[PDB]
RNA sequence: UCCUCCUAAAGAGUAACGGAGGAGCACGAAGGUUGGCUAAUCCUGGUCGGACAUCAGGAGGUUAGUGCAAUGGCAUAAGCCAGCUUGACUGCGAGCGUGACGGCGCGAGCAGGUGCGAAAGCAGGUCAUAGUGAUCCGGUGGUUCUGAAUGGAAGGGCCAUC
RNA sequence: UGCCUGGCGGCCGUAGCGCGGUGGUCCCACCUGACCCCAUGCCGAACUCAGAAGUGAAACGCCGUAGCGCCGAUGGUAGUGUGGGGUCUCCCCAUGCGAGAGUAGGGAACUGCCAGGCA
RNA sequence: GCGUCGUAGUCCGGAUUGGAGUCUGCAACUCGACUCCAUGAAGUCGGAAUCGCUAGUAAUCGUGGAUCAGAAUGCCACGG
RNA sequence: CGCGGGGUUGAGCAGCCUGGUAGCUCGUCGGGCUCAUAACCCGAAGAUCGUCGGUCAAAUCCGGCCCCCGCAACCA
């Protein structure tokens, strides 16, 4: 690269709450704690506790305990 | 911005250059939207207490407590900041077409024009300037921060008296707060809401009112002392 | 009435035709652009004349990709 | 492209060097191989050529396409053009940079009796 | 207009000096280059001059 | 009235009128109006031999006009000596070589269209003839 | 790096048995990551344009290239050399450590995430996204940012149709609908 | 008064109170070399961002651009981007173009020094064509060419320039 | 001699686009690595160096085909030099030259200096 | 009486809006009151002008009653 | 049409002046004072700068279109 024009890369660690550990190379040089990660990713959450809009009839019939 | 109750109070504030001690024990509290004007000997601090505002220096002891409203815009004792090499108007926008003052943008040259800086007028190098001319210009670069506790160090270096009673006018009608260190007191005369006298040993008094009312002050409570001149010369 | 003004006429146009034995120097067409283009010897001012750079012949050739007329002076 | 870019950045120099009416000297260089020889002001026939494709000049190097195997080449090939009565002739860039491995091919030449 | 006639004095201290146009508005720095002397037969640095 | 908008320049040379015309063959329609003289159309005559034909026929079949004018012609003012520049553009006509062909129709029977042209040949200066399409 | 490695051994392997081509080499591979911040409002005052350009040499290891205005329009009231975005490129191992950190610890900080959709894609296997606020990215700490201001991601593949491009990225375990 | 197009009749030239437009400059880089690069417009995707700003890839193929009118040119670019730079040199000039003349224009090559390039080479201003004013009189530098008895000087002369 | 490949030309679409198939012994590009002189108004994308495992995928080169681009007669027409004649702002006759467009039709180039596979 | 907040659109302000509700009533959609959770807007003392009050008065604080199934920031009283 | 000038809030006018910066007096609207109205006090609103168009930048330059206002039409 052209040097001595760029932020200072590294090989870094952080840890999360769900362990990961890893040698991630980015240019911080004193390292922030995460909260959940990949190993937490709300990608199978997210989408499935997204629905939750929609059916009133039943949030009625429970009225009807009389 | 809009400012509030607390306009950076000090407290205990003590200043030293290895022994010699410019100002000892000093705490004041200034109001909200006033003018205070600073008197004083030649090195006697009072650059010293602006570069100590505006985060340049340390005080030797107490705090000074700025208000979390308060926008800083501190002008600088010296001319020689720009550089000569640039024309007014990239001096004073940044080469822009369009630069900002405080929230709202507006053109870059009808800023300047403001100043009285006409079209023809422009494109001189600010190294080709009259002293009035520099001084009026760097006062427009550094008052484009749209700040609220104007910190003007002598203003009124190489202006007319045109020049001077413009701006004079103009200080009257300002929102936030000023505070304006200068020698001549008849500029104050027309200004000064608060007095920053200072004296001997490294003592500096803060005091409320005009110079009129400082005078009224003294007459109450009087000295006789009026023998200031000997004549030193300079040849045996 | 507005108009009714003009240039005096630059005199352009081919000095020289195919076949005229030049002598060195001689201008062989006087020129706006480049409509001829220098050929092998002859040279190209910078009023885009051509002159030619050698006596000999003068010989008009449209060599090139995109079919540009070239100028160039036999040796004779 | 690498050769469509390439031969329109040495198409100027070559038709100056074609107006001058001078014997020239032109270079290929190929990431495995490098090429060099001498064409006539005809600018058809040739005259010397020397490449690292034959067998008996890449036999002696180690790895034909390296600054060495060029200077060898750049060598062998003023070997053959004095020997045809030719002294002078005009480097012919060719597109590549006169930089590596072509500037290390010229010198040789340049040293090996070309007045160039 | 505003290209006003300068001179462009020798340095090496005989009499010989070029003359051209110079925008003495927009370039207030003076000129200098390396010119001809045709007296000592040199090229020596030319200075701005009036 | 029929006329160019946005031209290129407003006045036009004189200019002459010899050779033929070009588009002499029925194109769009089955019947049309040749042009035997060699003359000039003003735009006054094309609009007036239009509003001819269209209350002949008044109803049925299209119309096409293949000839447009699209140049000025200028006159100088009344009581004005010769000279002092060129005189001001006035109206635009379609200048006419043998064989052009004017107007042409169709979906009309050949009677009605006979002398639906008819009644437009008595409004225009040169004489003209009729014409019926050919598969060539 | 990491995933580097991954598509050396795992995604070549799955993908010339998942659509068969008859040469390794045919298979696409992902070659350039290109991240621009068109500011814009940098119009008004230049040191917007610092701020953002520092940001964005925080995100990546490398100084960004600022780009100026292509055309003269008075429509945004911009004219040519005006420095309006700024630019960085990413390729090679660098570019792969960038990558994969992004899908470590970029994406699942996305306020409200649900995952990325699969028709942006611009019918030649490239894809595109942007964040909307820098913060997804941990090298800020609420202490020099005057502004959320947000990037812009693109990948550019080799794959020559976004069928083909699907599994390039799938291939990653990409947060897809 | 000068420049571009048409009238102007396929060499040159060619009138009218004929038809249409410009000039009375700019640039110490917008000049010289050596390297490198190639446009307008349209489509698809994408954070604020839309009809149009920046990014990506496809059609595209000069509809782009030229320091300022129009015509002729331009990809080897004469267009765009950087380095080092002053040839925007001094004395000449084979030979031509165009003028009734005054004059104006093109110019290889030679000599002395010079820049750029590894060299071959290029450079005596700018893509070209407008951006201008004879003589007389006088001003400022250089030059013992002359110097009215002689030596000096004034004043002339010659070169540069106003 | 034959077929194939790289470089330099000749002449500039009958020679260029499009679509189909096809080649890696050598040659050729992609590719491998880059601390090294060298380079990025950021980036081994480009320029550059050090190499060889796979690759003929994209390009390149070969063939194949008339969807294009392109070339293009013969005859006729328009025009026109010279000499005559008319109802003469336009034409005709004698003679010499004779287009443009369009029709038929032709059309997946030909070629010379080298070097390098192979048989 | 002891604590905290240290002058900020704040632990000021309590409007508006979304849910959950308790009651009276034959029935709270247009159109009740009250409660809980969340939301947390104008507003930093007010231009021209203008009003009340001379002692338990002005200012401030709370309680009560009439009307009334429910529904007072109004009215009528009481004390600090 | 041969030659000049002009077009800016609802009315009359500045600002065209060599481009970066839309104002004035009256009037319209809302409060106030008064038994009520005028007058007076306080607070607001609005103008595609005739039009088609072509200078980083115009109300400002220039060409055109529209309308209006003046001037000259002499010697026989
Ligand atoms: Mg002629
Ligand atoms: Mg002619
Ligand atoms: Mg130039
Ligand atoms: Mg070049
Ligand atoms: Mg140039
Ligand atoms: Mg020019
Ligand atoms: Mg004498
Ligand atoms: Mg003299
Ligand atoms: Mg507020
Ligand atoms: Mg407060
Ligand atoms: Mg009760
Ligand atoms: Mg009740
Ligand atoms: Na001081
Ligand atoms: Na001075």
């Amino acid at each position: 690269m052209k040097k001595d024009i760029h932020p200072k890369y590294e090989e870094i660690t952080a840890s999360c709450s769900c362990g990961n550990v890893m040698k991630i190379r980015s240019t911080v040089g004193h390292d922030l704690n995460l909260d959940v990660c990949s190993k937490c990713h709300p990608f199978f959450t997210g989408k499935q506790r997204d629905v939750a809009t929609g059916g009133r009839v039943d949030r009625f019939n429970k009225r009807f305990n009389i | 911005p809009r400012l509030g109750d607390k306009v950076l109070e000090v407290s205990n504030l003590r200043k030293s250059y290895g022994d010699r001690l410019l100002i000892d024990s000093l705490s004041f509290s200034i109001p909200k939207g006033a003018i205070v004007g600073i008197i004083g000997p030649n090195g006697a601090g009072k650059s010293t207490l602006f570069r100590m505002i505006s985060g340049q220096e340390q005080p030797d002891s107490g705090t000074i407590t700025l208000g979390e409203t308060v926008k800083l815009a501190s002008v600088d004792q010296f001319r020689d900041s720009m550089d000569n090499s640039k024309t007014v108007w990239e001096e004073v926008s940044g080469g822009l077409d369009i630069m900002k003052i405080g929230n709202t943008e507006m053109p870059s040259r009808a800023y300047v024009g403001r100043f009285n800086f006409k079209g023809v007028d422009q494109g001189k190098r600010v190294g080709e300037l009259s002293g009035g001319e520099r001084g009026r210009l760097h006062l427009a670069k550094l008052l484009q921060v749209g700040g609220n506790m104007l910190l003007l160090d002598q203003p009124t270096n190489d202006l007319d008296i045109e020049t001077l009673r413009a701006l004079e006018n103009a200080l009257l009608e300002f929102p936030g707060c000023a505070m304006v260190i200068s020698h001549d007191r008849w500029f104050l005369d027309r200004i000064a809401t608060h007095i920053l006298d200072y004296q001997d040993e490294g003592k500096v008094e803060f005091f409320e009112g005009n110079f009129t009312e400082y005078e009224e002050y003294k007459k109450r409570t009087l000295g006789a002392d009026a023998l200031e001149p000997k004549r030193i010369k300079y040849k045996r | 009435t507005r108009n009714g003004r003009d240039s005096e006429a630059k005199r352009l146009g081919v000095k020289r035709f195919g076949g005229e034995s030049v002598l060195a120097g001689s201008i062989i067409v006087r020129q706006r652009g480049t409509k001829f283009h220098a050929g092998a010897n002859v040279g190209c001012g910078r009023d885009h004349t051509l002159f030619a750079k050698a006596d000999g012949k003068v010989k008009f050739e449209v060599k090139g990709p995109k079919n540009r007329k070239f100028i160039s002076i036999e040796a004779e | 492209d690498k050769k469509s870019a390439r031969i329109r950045r040495a198409t100027r120099a070559r038709r100056k060097l074609q107006e001058l009416g001078a014997t020239r000297l032109v270079v290929h260089r190929t990431p495995r191989h490098i090429y060099a020889q001498v064409i006539a002001p005809n600018g058809s026939e040739v005259l010397v050529a020397a490449s690292t494709v034959e067998k008996a000049i890449a036999e002696q190097l180690k790895y034909t396409g390296n600054k060495d195997a060029a200077a060898a080449v750049g060598k062998a090939v003023a070997e053959r053009a004095l020997e045809k009565g030719i002294k002078d002739v005009s480097f012919d860039r060719s597109g590549f940079q006169y930089h590596g491995r072509v500037q290390a091919l010229a010198d040789a030449a340049r040293e090996a009796g070309l007045q160039f | 207009g505003i290209r006003e006639k300068i001179k462009l004095v020798s340095s090496a201290g005989t009499g010989h000096f070029y003359t051209t146009t110079k925008n003495k508005r927009t370039k207030p720095e003076k000129l200098e280059l390396k010119k001809f002397d045709p007296v000592v037969r040199q090229h020596v640095i030319y200075k701005e001059a009036k | 009235m029929l006329q160019p908008k946005r031209t290129k320049f407003r006045k036009m040379h004189k200019g002459r009128n010899r050779g033929l015309a070009q588009g002499t063959d029925v194109s769009f329609g089955s019947f049309g109006l040749k042009a035997v003289g060699r003359g000039r159309l003003t735009a006054r005559q094309i609009e007036a031999a239009r509003r001819a034909m269209t209350r002949a026929v008044k109803r049925q079949g299209k119309i096409w006009i293949r000839v447009f004018p699209d140049k000025p012609i200028t006159e100088k003012p009344l009581a004005v000596r010769m000279g002092k520049g060129k005189g001001n553009v006035e109206y635009w006509v379609a200048l006419i070589q043998p064989g052009k062909v004017l107007y042409e129709m169709d979906g009309v029977p050949e009677e009605l269209a006979r002398e639906a042209f008819k009644l437009a040949a008595a409004k225009l200066p040169i004489k003209t003839t009729f014409v019926t399409k050919t598969v060539m | 790096a990491k995933l580097h490695d991954y598509y050396k051994d795992e995604v070549v392997k799955k993908l010339m048995t998942e659509f068969n081509y008859n040469s390794v080499m045919q298979v696409p591979r992902v070659e350039k990551i290109t991240l621009n911040m068109g500011v814009g409002e940098a119009i008004a005052d230049k040191k917007l344009l610092d701020n953002a350009a520092a940001d964005l040499a925080a995100i990546s290891g490398q100084k960004p290239l600022i780009t100026k205005a292509r055309k003269s329009v008075a429509g945004f009231k911009i004219r040519q050399g005006y420095p309006i975005g700024c630019k960085v490129t990413l390729r090679g191992e660098r570019m792969w450590e960038f990558f994969e950190r992004l899908i470590t610890i970029a994406v699942p900080r996305i306020r409200d995430f649900r995952g990325l959709s699969a028709k942006s894609f611009d019918g030649r296997g490239n894809y595109s996204m942007g964040v909307r606020e820098q913060i997804i990215f941990p090298e800020i700490d609420y202490d020099k940012v005057d502004r959320v201001r947000g990037l812009d991601i693109t990948i550019t593949t080799t794959a020559k149709s976004d069928e083909e491009g699907r599994a390039l990225l799938a291939a990653f375990d990409f947060p897809f609908r």
